[PDB]
Formats: C-alpha cells, structure tokens, sequence
C-alpha cells in the first residue's frame, strides 16, 4: 500500500 | 499525519490547500478537472535546500538501482509502531517503476551535492484510468520518500510540483495515487485485511496476537490450508495467455468506478509471472479454455530489531477475475498457492468484491486505511466496492 496495516 | 477523517479536518493543509484538490470538507457533486490545463509549463526544475540537487536516476544502471533499494529500504513506508518497513527488492522496483510508457525523467532523485547520497525520491508511471463515465490518461504517483534526516523540512512539497512539472509537460494533468494518511481529499478508502498463513511467525514478531479465547495449537489449526490447490486446470500463466487474460480482465473491471485501462502490453507486463515479483495463476477449463485468473504480488517487510526474525514475507491480492469458478474457491487455491512458496501472510484490501471472501476465507481486520486519491479531477467518492485499481 502507502500504509503498513496489522490486525486490529 | 491524520489517519481519521475527523480528525483530519481539525487539520490546516498549508499545502494541499495550494493545490487542484477539492476541500474536505466540501462535497462533490460534479464531474470534471478542478482547473483547465496549463499551456505553458515552467521551464526550470523547482529550487531544492541549499545543498541538495535533482537527479533522475537511471534504474537500468544497477548501481542506482541498488541505491533507490537502499534509500527506500532504509526510510520508506514503516507501520504505525515502527515495527516493520516495506523491503521492495531492486527487481520488484524495476516491475513497478519501467511499465510501457515509462519515463527516466519521472524517476525523480533528490542527492547531496557533495557526499552524492541519495536523500529522496518521487515517481510517476504513465496509465489510462477509468474514473466513473470518463477514461483519462493520467499517471500514478508512488514511492515518495525522504531520508528520515531530511524530514518535516518542507521536502516533500518540492518532490509533489517537481514531479507536477515533469509530468505537465509530457501533457498529462490528471493523477491518481494512495497514502495511509487522510489528505484532501479521497475519491475512496479501503481497508487491508490479513490472511495468517504462519501464524507462529507472526505471533512471534508481533505482527498479529494470539486470540483472546483460543490458545496457539487452536490458532495454528485454524489456519492450517491443504497441501494443493482444489481447483481444476488451476496452472501459471503463460505467453499464450496475455490475450485472455487481457479479455478477462477487461471486461471484468467494467463494472467498478475507478479502474486501469490496461492495453494488451500492459497485461503482458502487469500478470506475466516472474518469481518473487509477481504471480498469476489462471484456470484452464475441460474444453482448454481460460476462464478465470488469480494474481499476487511479492513485497516482504524488514522486521526492525528483531535479533533473530528479519524479514517477513508477504502476498498482496493484485486482481483476480472469476467468470465460471467461485471468487471464493479462487481465493483458497490463492492462499494455498502463498502458503506453498513460503509466504507468512496474505493481505488483501476490501474493494472490488474481496468482502464476499475476507470474513469465510479467515481474513482479519487491519488497522490501516488506504485512501486513494485523483489530482485535478473532481468526482463523488465511491464505497471501497467500488474501486476497481490496485497499486503496488
Ligand atoms: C511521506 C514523506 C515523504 C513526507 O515527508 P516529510 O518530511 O515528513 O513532510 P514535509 O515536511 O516535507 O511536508 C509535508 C507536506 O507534505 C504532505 N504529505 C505528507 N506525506 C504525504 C504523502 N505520502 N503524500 C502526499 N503528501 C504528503 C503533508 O500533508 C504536508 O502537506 P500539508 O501542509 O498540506 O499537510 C516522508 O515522511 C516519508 O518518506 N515517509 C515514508 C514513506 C511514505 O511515503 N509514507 C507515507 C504513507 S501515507
Ligand atoms: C505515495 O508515495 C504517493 C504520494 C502522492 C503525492 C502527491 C502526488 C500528487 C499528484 C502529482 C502529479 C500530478 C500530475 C498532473
């Protein structure tokens, strides 16, 4: 992406 | 940085308020650019900080490569913890940054005069997008970078107009581009999800957590995929495909908002599969037919001070086009297929119909957004649904 996402 | 969209609007935007974007706060109710074209185009590159000059790098040169490698290894996009940071390999970045169309003058470098390190970076490649009734050549904005000790130095604004410039005087003046930040403003937000597929590993490194009901021998079993994929005639992609595969595709976006207009070449360059980079898989049915394709990307993160634990490899859903197999049964035979070279995770955003798979296919929820975003071009935003483009 633009972002690193992890689980929430 | 705002990550939510209230809190975005508490927010000044001391640049983006210069620029052909609409306003957050105002609604869109039109169709069309937010200002006409230019028809003259500055001349001169726009002034750096004393000290730092322009270079447009040449990535055939396997030692500028390497050094956009390095600079983005070192200081690209990181999670919200500063846990981990994406590792684009050098070829990876020769996939993304020399489609057909590509430009050397859009692989914009900024370095220090005297030591020549390479500081910053912007890039533009060349794509025909379709955003609601309207197609437009535009191009696609990634990989802006500056060197953590050049931060908060007003950098980043000279890499946006001078990649601006670069591109206006190719003639283009519309983009489309990404960021986990809430700018002004977004055509669409979509959300990544997360498919553990070693989840020791990434308990381990604290990329997800343990359940707060279930122990890990229950999580490693929950998670567990068979050995082979299930659907018949699943196999790679190959030459003979590019056609098909351009057809599947094409008329499979038709039904999103905002989607790339890919030509044949392009499909050749986009799915055709090279190892670590990029993978398609497509079904060849009874009658020799192709009638459906699944595709990922290869893009691992640096695990930061980690003394063991490294790196982590992770799959990214590219498009995946289903006319006669479940796009429920592709996406196992996707998971199955990550978890066979070795992938520890497979992520995946909600938009075209992923939300029909996330949830079944034992998805978790991310924690960050990507918003997407069009430059001088104002239209209604669209629910995640309805994006129909995957950027690198
Ligand atoms: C993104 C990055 C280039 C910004 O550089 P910086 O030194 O922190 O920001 P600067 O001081 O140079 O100027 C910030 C301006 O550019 C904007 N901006 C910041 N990040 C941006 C981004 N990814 N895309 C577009 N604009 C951005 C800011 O909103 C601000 O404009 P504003 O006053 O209207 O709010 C830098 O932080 C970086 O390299 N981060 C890691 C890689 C990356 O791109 N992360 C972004 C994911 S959203
Ligand atoms: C992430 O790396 C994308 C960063 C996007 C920065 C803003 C780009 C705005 C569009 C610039 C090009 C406009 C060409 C007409």
């Amino acid at each position: 992406g633009k972002s690193f996402s992890k689980p929430r | 940085p705002a990550k939510t969209m209230e809190e975005a609007s508490k927010r000044s935007y001391q640049f983006w308020d210069t620029q052909p974007v609409p306003k957050l706060g105002e609604v869109v109710n039109t169709h069309g650019p937010v200002e006409p074209d230019k028809d003259n185009i500055r001349q001169e590159p726009y002034t750096l900080p004393q000290g730092f000059t322009w270079d447009a790098l040449d990535l055939g040169d396997r030692g500028v490569l390497k050094e956009l490698y390095t600079l983005l290894n070192e200081n690209y996009v990181e999670d919200d913890d500063n846990m981990f940071r994406f590792d684009y390999s050098p070829e990876f970045l020769l996939w993304a940054l020399r489609p057909p169309g590509w430009l050397p003058q859009w692989h914009c470098g900024v370095r220090v005069v005297s030591s020549r390190k390479l500081v910053g970076f912007i890039s533009a490649i060349p794509a025909n997008i379709h955003i609601y009734d309207t197609e437009k050549k535009m191009v696609e904005i990634n990989f802006l970078c500056v060197h953590k000790k050049l931060r908060s130095k007003r950098v980043a604004p000279v890499l946006i107009r001078e990649i601006t410039r670069r591109v206006h005087l190719e003639g283009i003046f519309q983009a489309v581009y990404t960021a986990g930040v809430v700018l002004p403003k977004p055509v669409g937000t979509c959300r990544y999800w997360h498919r553990s597929l070693n989840p020791r590993k990434l308990i381990e490194v604290k990329f997800s957590h343990l359940s707060r009901n279930m122990t890990m021998q229950r999580t490693m079993k929950l998670y567990r995929l068979p050995e082979t994929p299930k659907t018949a005639g699943l196999r790679p992609m190959e030459t003979k495909d590019i056609p098909v595969v351009h057809q599947l595709l094409t008329r499979y976006l038709k039904q999103f908002h905002l989607t790339p207009v890919m030509s044949q070449e392009e499909v050749e360059h986009w799915f055709y599969p090279q190892e670590n980079i990029i993978d398609t898989f497509v079904v060849e049915n009874a009658n020799g037919e192709v009638t459906d394709f699944l595709s990922f990307y290869t893009l691992p993160s640096t695990i930061m001070n980690h003394p063991t634990h490294k790196s982590l490899k992770a799959a990214y859903s590219f498009y995946n086009v289903h006319t006669q197999t479940p796009l429920l049964d592709l996406m196992s035979d996707a998971l199955v297929l990550a978890k066979m070279k070795g992938f520890d995770v497979f992520n995946a955003l909600d938009l075209m119909e992923n939300k029909t798979f996330l949830e079944k296919l034992k998805f978790g929820i991310g924690d960050g957004n990507l918003q997407y975003y069009l430059y001088n071009w104002k239209c209604p935003s669209m629910g995640a649904e309805k994006v129909g483009l995957v950027l690198q």
